[PDB]
C-alpha cells in the first residue's frame, strides 16, 4: 500500500515532467492500475480520456485495463474478477493487478458485512468471485452464521497526553492574548 | 541562644489570613519606601479565651532607632489602642509581630518592652525571603530560664493553628480566583499549573517517605510494621484505579462537551477580531 | 392509561404490541445543552449577519 | 409519511412490521453536529470575508 | 517592575492635583486599580457578620486616567448609625488614622469611599449618587466602590463595582454599556431612576506581591486538595445564566444595528453597538478560559491517579 | 492542493489585473472541484464567482451561474438563495437568461 | 443482613409477643427486618432481580417487589423497579461521585498510614528528616 | 481486638512452641478478625517450625500468608483440614486479592476461583465479608459484577517487596514526569506572555514613531 | 471527533493570528492615524 502510493506519486511526477509531454506506456499503465487500486474512479477516467488514442491502438493492454476500470465503475464483481483474470498482465502490471484483486475482495467483504444482515450464498459467492462452499467455510472460520436450508449467510458486523497538554496550552495562550 | 530547648507550647494560637496580609503589606511598603527590605514592627489584636488565643486582626506600630535600639512608641500604641476601642471592643491586644529570619538580638528588647506593656504577649515573626514550600510564619512565647545563674528571657516556638471562618474562606477563594486572572491576562494557567504542581509535589514527598521506609525495612528497622506495610502494599495495588467502558465513556463525554465550549469561545474571540478588522477596514479605504 | 397520558399526568408512553407501559424516566435532568445550542446558533448567525452587513 | 414530511408528529415508520416508532433524539448529538457545521460555515465565511478584503485593499474590480 | 506602583511620589501627586485634568473631561477617569490588600479588607469588612450594610474610606492616588486604591479602613458607628450618615465619631478617627499612617509610612490620602450592598447588586442608589456628587465637590476626584458579600456566595465571585457620578445637568454623550444585573423589586425602581447619573470604571488588579501570597496560602492549606470533583461549574446556573445574558446582549445589539442601518450619519450608535459586541465577547472568553482551566486541572490529576502504573 | 487553500490577497498586476481573470479562476476552480466530486467547494467557488460586482454581462459569468444551479441541485437538492451581500447588474440580467436551468430546478 | 434467628429473642423481649399491642402484620419485627434488609441491599446491591432478592429476604418474589415498591414510595429506599426484566435498580451514582469518593478514601488512607508510621515509629520520622535533609 | 490478640500470640510464641504453637496457629485461623498474618511469620519460632519436623501447619500458614483458596484446594492433602471459620477467612483473603488486583469483579471469576457452585452461596459469602468490615463496594447483579471500592491488603515479607519497590519507583518516575511536564507548560506560558508582550511594545513603538513623524 | 475539533481549532487560531496581523497593518496606515491624532 505505502509502496504503491509512493509508486503512484513517482509516476504522477514523471507524467508532470515528461519531456515530450507523453509518458512511456509502462508509466501510463502503472498510473491507471494504481488509480484503479485506490478506487479513484474519477482520476482513472480523466487519465484515460487524457491518453491519446495512438497509445490505446498501439497497446491493447491499456484498453483491457480501461475495460476493467469500467467494470469496476459498474461494480459487477463477477464480471470484474472475470475480466481481471482474462487478460495477461505484464511483469509491471501483474502484481499491482493482484493487489487490485485483493482490494476488491476486501471491499466486497466489507460491503456484505455492513449492508447485508442476510444474503443468499450464491449472491455472496458472486460478490466475492469465489465458489460457494469454500466461501461458506471461510465465513464460518470468520465467525459468521450460515443457514444451509435457505442458503442464507448472516454476516457479523464488527490521543497521547503530550498532544493533549499542547492543545490545552494553546487553549490558554490564544485566550491569554 | 535566644531559643528555648525542650519547652513545649503552653497555649494554643489561632491565626487569620488578615494578619498575614497586614504583615506582608507593611513589609512591602517599607521595602518600597527605603530600598532594602527594612524590618517592620506591628501589633496583634484579637480574642483570648483562657489558654485559647485567637488572633483576628493586626495593625502597625511606630518605632524609632536610638542608640542602636528599637524603641516602640508605646504612647502611639496606646493612642491607637484607644482608637480601636471606638470601632472594636471585643478585640484585645495579644502581641506584636515583625519580619525577618531567625530571632536577632534586637527583637528580644522589643518583646521585653511589649511584655512590660501587657501580661503575656505573643511574638510572631514572618520570613518574606523564604525559599521552601512551608509557611514562613512562627509564633513564639516568653519563657524565663536560668542561664549561668541569670534569668534570661527566651522564645519558645508555639504549635499554632490557622483558624478561619466561612466568610474569610469565600473571600480569599475569590481573591485566588482573581489572581488566576491577569492584568489584561498576565498569567492565568501559570498559577493554575503551579497550583497543581504543589499538590503533586506534596503527594510526591509522601511517596518518597514510604519508599525510603521500605528500603530501610529491607535492610534494618522493624522487619514488618504490620498493618502499615500491609496497607501500604494494598494502596500500591489500589493505585491502578480500574476503569470500565462507562467511565471512559463519561470521561470522554466531559472532555468533548467543554472542548466544544472551548471551540465556541475561540469562535467568539475570532469574530470580535474580525469585527474590529472590518470596522477598521471600512475606514481605511471604504466610505459610507 | 391513554387518558392519563393525554392529561400530561404520566410522563410515559404505551407499547400495545407487548401489552407494555414504558415511562420516560428523564433522569438526565439536563436541557441545558438545548439552551446552549440555541445560544450558539442564534448568535453565530447573528455574527454572520453583522459581518455581511458591515462589509 | 405526509405528516412526517410536514412535521409535528416526530415519528419513524418501521414498515417491516408496520410499527410507528416515535423519534426521541439526544440533544447533544444534534447539538455537536450543527455546532461543527456552524464552525465550518464560520470558517468558510471567514475565508470569504478575508477574500473580500483582498479585492478592496488592492483595488480589484472590473474596468 | 511589580513593586513600582507602591512607590509614592508626593510632588507628582501635588502636580496632578494642581493640574486637575478631570475638569477638562467628565469621562477622564476610566480605570480603577485596587491592591489585593484593599480588596481583601473591603470584602472582609463587607462580609463582617453575614450580610451587614457597612462602609469605609479608601486611601490611594491617581495616575493618568487611573484611580489607584492602596488601602481601606472603617469608621465608628455607635448604635448602627443612630445619627445622620454612617459616621458618628468619623472625623476624629479619620484624622488620627491619617497622621498615624504618615508616621509609620502610609503617605496615601483619601481617594474614595466604599460601601456594601448585601444581596442587591453593585450599583449607586439615590443616596450614594448624591454622596459621590458631594464627594466630587469636596475632595475633587473620589470614587464610589460597591461590594456584594452575599453575591460572593451566590454568583461565586462578584466584582467590586467602581463608579463616578456626572455633574448635575450633564448628559452621557452616548455611554450605554447595556449591562444586565439582577436587582430586587424593592430596589430596581430606584436603580433605573438614577442609573444614568453615573458611570462604571474598569476595575483591574496589578499582579503585585500581596495577591500571589493569598493564592499560595489558600492552595497550600485549604485548596491544597485539588480534588473536590473538578468542576463545581457543572451546576448549570452560573454559566447558563451568563450564556443566556450573553445571548440577550447580542440580540439587542442586532436589533439596534438593524434599525441603525436606515439612519445614515449616526456616529454615536456605531461606537456604542461595537462597544457592546466587544464587551459581550470578553465575557464569553473569560467564561471559556475558566472552563478550560477546570478541565486542565481535571485531566492532569485524573490521568495520574487512575493509570499512572 | 493550491485550490484547497484560501488565497486572500489579490494582486493588482500594477493595475492590469482585470477581474475577468478572477471570474475565470473561480469558474474553472468550480469546474475542477465538480470533476473531483467536491460539490461543496465547487458550489462555494460558483457562489463567490456570482457575487462578483460587475456592471456588464459575460458568458463566463453566465456559465458560472448555470454550474452553480447544477451543483446546488446535486448537493442540496435545491437552488441556494444568492446572498444579500449581493452583486450588480449580473443577477438582474442572468435571471431572465438562465431560464431553462430555473425550470429544471422547479 | 438479618436472618431469622435473631427474631426469637427480640420477640420475647418486646411484649412477650410484639410491642404496642401485638402486630399480626407478619410481625412488626419482620416488617422492620425486611425494611432494614432492603436498606442494606441498597447499600451494596446496585441492582437486583426479583427471584434473587426474594431468596435473600426468604420471601416470595411478589412480596419482595411489593415491599420494595412500598419503601420507594415512602422515600425510605431510593431506586426504581422494572417489571419486564424483573430488575430493581437500587442505586447508580453515575461515574463522578464513585470516582471522587474512591480517590478521597485513597488519600485519607495515605494520610492514616503516614500518621501511623510517624506515631508508631518516631525513628522513621527522624529517618525521614535525615533523608529529606540529605537530598 | 484482633491486633491485641495477635500481639499476645506473638508474645506467647517467643516462649512456648511446638505442639502449643500449632494450637495457637489453629486458634488464629479460627478466630475472626485477623486479616493479616505477616506479624506471625517473622517470629523466630516460625523458622524453628520450618526446621522442625512438623510442616503441615507451617505450609498452611504460608499459604494463608501468600497463597489463595485454589492453592489450598490443590494442597487439600498436604494441609491440615480447615474449619468453617478457616475456610471463610481464606475465601475472604482470596476475594481480597482479586479486589486488590482488579476492582470490578465479574461473578464468573468468583465462581471459578472459589469453587462456588451456587451463586446464592457466593452472595452470602460476599455480604458476610462486607459486613465484617473487610471489603467495601457494590454489587451489580444485572451485569453479574462485583464492584469493590476498597479492600484490605495481603502479607508482604519475602518476594513482593521487590514488586512494591518497582511499583513505588514507577510512581516516583511518573510523578517526576508530570512535574517536569508542568514546568515545561509554565515555561511555554511565560514564553507566550513574552511573545504577547513583545507584540505589545512594537505597537507602541510603531505608534510613537508616527507621532514623532507628524 | 476530539481530534477533528482540535484540527478546526488550529485553523481558527491561525485565522485569528492572520486577522490580528492585518489589523496591525491597518494601524500602520496614515489615514487611521491622521483621524486618531
Ligand atoms: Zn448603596
Amino acid at each position: 500500500a505505502f509502496s504503491f502510493k509512493k509508486l503512484l506519486d513517482q509516476c504522477e511526477n514523471q507524467e508532470l515532467e515528461a519531456p515530450g509531454g507523453i509518458a512511456t506506456p509502462p508509466v501510463y499503465g502503472q498510473l491507471l492500475a494504481l488509480y484503479l487500486l485506490h478506487n479513484d474512479m474519477n482520476n482513472a477516467r480523466y487519465l484515460w480520456k487524457r491518453i491519446p488514442p495512438a497509445i490505446k491502438s498501439a497497446n491493447s493492454e491499456l484498453g483491457g485495463i480501461w475495460s476493467v476500470g469500467q467494470r469496476i465503475w459498474q461494480r459487477d464483481f463477477p464480471g470484474i474478477y472475470t475480466t481481471i483474470n482474462a487478460h495477461q498482465w505484464s511483469e509491471t502490471v501483474q502484481p499491482i493487478m493482484e493487489a487490485l484483486r485483493d482490494a476488491t475482495r476486501r471491499r466486497a467483504f466489507a460491503l456484505v458485512s455492513q449492508a447485508y444482515t442476510s444474503i443468499i450464498a450464491d449472491d455472496f459467492a458472486a460478490f466475492v468471485g469465489l465458489p460457494v462452499e469454500e466461501a461458506v467455510k471461510g465465513i464460518l472460520e470468520q465467525g459468521w452464521q450460515a443457514d444451509s436450508t435457505t442458503r442464507m449467510v448472516l454476516p457479523r458486523k464488527p490521543i497521547p497526553n503530550e498532544q493533549q497538554l499542547a492543545r490545552l496550552t494553546d487553549y490558554v495562550a490564544f485566550l491569554e492574548n | 541562644s535566644v531559643m528555648a530547648c525542650g519547652v513545649t507550647g503552653s497555649v494554643s494560637v489561632a491565626l487569620h489570613p488578615l494578619v498575614i496580609l497586614n504583615i506582608s503589606d507593611h513589609w512591602i511598603r517599607m521595602r518600597s519606601q527605603e530600598g532594602r527590605p527594612v524590618q517592620v514592627i506591628g501589633a496583634l489584636i484579637g480574642k483570648q479565651e483562657g489558654r485559647n488565643i485567637e488572633v483576628m486582626n493586626s495593625f502597625e506600630l511606630l518605632s524609632h532607632t536610638v542608640e542602636e535600639k528599637i524603641i516602640i512608641d508605646k504612647e502611639y500604641y496606646y493612642t491607637k489602642e484607644e482608637q480601636f476601642k471606638q470601632v472594636f471592643k471585643e478585640l484585645e491586644f495579644l502581641g506584636w509581630y515583625t519580619t525577618g529570619g531567625p530571632p536577632d538580638p534586637s527583637d528580644i528588647h522589643v518583646h521585653k518592652q511589649v511584655c512590660e506593656i501587657i501580661e503575656s504577649p505573643l511574638f510572631l515573626k514572618l520570613n518574606p525571603m523564604t525559599k521552601h514550600t512551608d509557611l514562613p510564619v512562627s509564633v513564639f512565647e516568653s519563657v524565663i530560664d536560668i542561664i549561668n545563674g541569670e534569668a534570661t528571657m527566651l522564645f519558645a516556638e508555639l504549635t499554632y493553628t490557622l483558624a478561619t471562618e466561612e466568610a474569610e474562606r469565600i473571600g480569599v477563594d475569590h481573591v485566588a480566583r482573581m489572581t488566576a486572572t491577569g492584568s489584561g491576562e498576565n498569567s492565568t494557567v501559570a498559577e493554575h499549573l503551579i497550583a497543581q504542581h504543589s499538590a503533586i509535589k506534596m503527594l510526591h514527598s509522601r511517596v518518597k517517605l514510604i519508599l525510603e521506609y521500605v528500603k530501610a525495612s529491607e535492610a534494618g528497622e522493624v522487619p514488618f510494621n504490620h498493618e502499615i506495610l500491609r496497607e501500604a502494599y494494598a494502596l500500591c495495588h489500589c493505585l491502578p484505579v480500574l476503569s470500565t467502558d462507562k467511565f471512559k465513556t463519561d470521561f470522554y463525554d466531559q472532555c468533548n462537551d467543554v472542548g466544544l465550549m472551548a471551540y465556541l469561545g475561540t469562535i467568539t474571540k475570532t469574530c470580535n477580531t474580525m469585527n474590529q478588522f472590518v470596522n477598521k477596514f471600512n475606514v481605511l479605504y471604504d466610505r459610507q | 392509561l391513554v387518558q392519563c397520558i393525554l392529561d400530561n399526568t404520566i410522563h410515559g408512553r404505551i407499547d400495545q404490541v407487548n401489552q407494555l407501559l414504558e415511562l420516560d424516566h428523564q433522569k438526565r435532568g439536563g436541557a441545558r445543552y438545548t439552551a446552549l445550542d440555541k445560544w450558539t446558533n442564534q448568535l453565530n448567525s447573528l455574527n454572520q449577519a453583522v459581518v455581511s452587513k458591515l462589509a | 409519511t405526509q405528516l412526517i414530511l410536514e412535521g409535528l408528529i416526530s415519528a419513524r415508520v418501521d414498515s417491516h412490521s408496520k410499527i410507528l416508532y416515535a423519534r426521541d433524539v439526544d440533544q447533544r448529538s444534534t447539538t455537536f453536529e450543527k455546532s461543527l457545521l456552524m464552525g465550518k460555515e464560520f470558517q468558510r465565511r471567514a475565508k470569504a470575508m478575508m477574500l473580500r478584503a483582498a479585492v478592496l485593499r488592492n483595488q480589484i474590480h472590473v474596468k | 517592575s511589580i513593586d513600582e506602583i507602591y512607590k509614592y511620589d508626593k510632588k507628582q501627586q501635588q502636580e496632578i492635583l494642581a493640574a486637575k485634568p478631570w475638569t477638562k473631561d467628565h469621562h477622564y477617569f476610566k480605570y480603577c486599580k485596587i491592591s489585593a490588600l484593599a480588596l481583601l479588607k473591603m470584602v472582609m469588612h463587607a462580609r463582617s457578620g453575614g450580610n451587614l450594610e457597612v462602609m469605609g474610606l479608601m486611601l490611594g492616588k491617581v495616575d493618568g486616567e487611573t484611580m489607584i486604591i492602596m488601602d481601606s479602613f472603617a469608621l465608628p458607628v455607635e448604635g448602627t448609625e443612630t445619627r445622620v450618615n454612617a459616621q458618628a465619631a468619623a472625623y476624629e478617627y479619620m484624622a488620627a488614622y491619617i497622621e498615624n499612617a504618615k508616621q509609620v509610612g502610609r503617605l496615601e490620602n483619601a481617594i474614595g469611599w466604599y460601601h456594601s450592598h448585601p444581596g442587591y447588586g453593585c450599583w449607586l442608589s439615590g443616596i450614594d449618587v448624591s454622596t459621590q456628587m458631594l464627594n466630587q465637590q469636596f475632595q475633587e476626584p473620589f470614587v464610589a466602590v460597591v461590594i456584594d458579600p452575599t453575591r460572593t456566595i451566590s454568583a461565586g465571585k462578584v466584582n467590586l463595582g467602581a463608579f463616578r457620578t456626572y455633574p448635575k445637568g450633564y448628559k452621557p454623550p452616548d455611554e450605554g454599556p447595556s449591562e444586565y444585573q439582577t436587582i430586587p423589586l424593592n430596589k430596581i425602581e430606584d436603580f433605573g431612576v438614577h442609573c444614568k447619573q453615573y458611570y462604571a470604571l474598569e476595575v483591574s488588579y496589578f499582579k503585585s506581591s500581596l495577591d500571589r501570597k493569598l493564592l499560595e496560602l489558600l492552595w497550600n492549606k485549604y485548596w491544597v486538595n485539588t480534588l473536590s470533583s473538578s468542576s463545581l461549574l457543572t451546576n448549570a446556573d452560573y454559566t447558563t445564566g451568563q450564556v443566556f445574558d450573553l445571548s440577550e446582549k447580542l440580540e439587542q445589539s442586532e436589533a439596534q444595528l438593524g434599525r441603525g442601518s436606515f439612519m445614515l450619519g449616526l456616529e454615536t450608535h456605531d461606537r456604542k453597538s461595537e462597544d457592546k459586541l466587544a464587551k459581550a465577547t470578553r465575557d464569553s472568553c473569560k467564561t471559556t478560559i475558566e472552563a478550560i482551566h477546570g478541565l486542565m486541572s481535571q485531566v492532569i490529576k485524573d490521568k495520574l491517579f487512575n493509570q499512572i502504573n | 492542493p493550491y485550490l484547497d487553500v484560501d488565497m486572500m490577497d489579490i494582486c493588482k498586476e500594477n493595475g492590469a489585473y482585470d477581474a475577468k481573470h478572477f471570474l475565470c479562476y473561480y469558474y474553472y476552480g468550480g469546474m475542477i472541484y465538480t470533476g473531483l466530486k467536491n460539490f461543496e467547494r465547487a458550489l462555494y467557488f460558483y457562489e463567490q464567482a456570482i457575487t462578483t460586482p460587475a456592471m456588464a454581462v459575460s458568458h463566463i459569468m453566465l456559465e458560472s451561474y448555470k454550474k452553480y444551479i447544477l451543483v446546488s441541485l446535486i448537493l442540496l437538492g435545491k437552488v441556494q438563495q444568492l446572498p444579500k451581500y449581493t452583486s450588480q447588474i449580473v443577477g438582474r440580467f442572468i435571471k431572465p437568461l438562465s431560464n431553462a436551468y430555473h425550470e429544471l430546478a422547479q | 443482613i438479618i436472618r431469622g434467628n435473631q427474631l426469637q429473642e427480640f420477640a420475647a423481649m418486646l411484649m412477650p409477643h410484639q410491642k404496642a399491642t401485638t402486630a399480626d402484620g407478619s410481625s412488626i419485627l419482620d416488617r422492620a427486618v425486611i425494611e432494614h434488609n432492603l436498606l442494606s441491599a441498597s447499600k451494596l446491591y446496585n441492582n437486583i432481580t426479583f427471584e434473587e432478592l426474594g431468596a435473600l429476604l426468604e420471601i416470595p418474589a411478589a412480596k419482595a417487589e411489593k415491599i420494595a415498591s412500598q419503601m420507594i414510595t415512602e422515600g425510605r429506599m431510593n431506586g426504581f423497579i422494572d417489571q419486564i426484566d424483573g430488575i430493581v435498580h437500587f442505586e447508580t451514582r453515575e461515574a463522578l461521585p464513585t470516582w471522587d469518593k474512591q480517590i478521597q478514601s485513597l488519600c485519607f488512607q495515605v494520610n492514616n498510614l503516614l500518621e501511623k508510621i510517624s506515631q508508631t515509629a518516631p525513628e522513621w520520622t527522624a529517618q525521614a528528616m535525615e533523608a529529606q535533609m540529605a537530598q | 481486638p484482633s491486633s491485641n490478640l495477635l500481639e499476645q500470640f506473638i508474645l506467647l510464641a517467643k516462649g512456648t512452641s511446638g505442639s502449643a504453637l500449632t494450637a495457637l496457629i489453629s486458634q488464629v485461623l479460627e478466630a475472626p478478625g485477623v486479616y493479616v498474618f505477616g506479624e506471625l511469620l517473622e517470629l523466630a519460632n516460625v523458622q524453628e517450625l520450618a526446621e522442625g519436623a512438623n510442616a503441615a501447619y507451617l505450609q498452611l500458614l504460608n499459604l494463608f500468608a501468600y497463597g489463595t483458596y485454589p492453592d489450598y484446594i490443590a494442597n487439600k492433602e498436604s494441609l491440615p483440614e480447615l474449619s468453617t471459620a478457616q475456610q471463610n477467612k481464606l475465601k475472604h483473603l482470596t476475594i481480597v486479592s482479586l479486589a486488590s488486583r482488579m476492582k470490578c469483579i465479574p461473578y464468573s471469576v468468583l465462581l471459578k476461583d472459589l469453587e462456588m457452585r451456587n451463586l446464592r452461596e457466593l452472595e452470602d459469602l460476599i455480604i458476610e465479608a462486607v459486613y465484617t468490615d473487610i471489603i467495601q463496594g457494590k454489587l451489580d447483579q444485572r451485569n453479574q459484577l462485583l464492584e469493590v471500592d476498597f479492600c484490605i491488603g495481603r502479607d508482604i515479607r519475602k518476594k513482593d517487596i521487590n514488586n512494591i519497590v518497582k511499583t513505588l519507583h514507577e510512581w516516583c518516575d511518573g510523578c517526576e514526569a508530570v512535574l517536569l511536564g508542568i514546568e515545561q507548560q509554565v515555561l511555554r506560558a511565560n514564553q507566550y506572555k513574552e511573545n504577547h508582550n513583545r507584540t505589545q511594545q512594537q505597537v507602541e513603538a510603531e505608534v510613537t514613531n508616527i507621532k514623532k513623524t507628524l | 471527533m476530539l481530534h477533528n475539533i482540535d484540527q478546526e481549532m488550529l485553523k481558527c487560531i491561525e485565522l485569528d493570528e492572520r486577522l490580528k496581523a492585518m489589523d496591525q497593518e491597518i494601524t500602520v496606515n496614515p489615514q487611521f492615524v491622521q483621524k486618531s491624532m
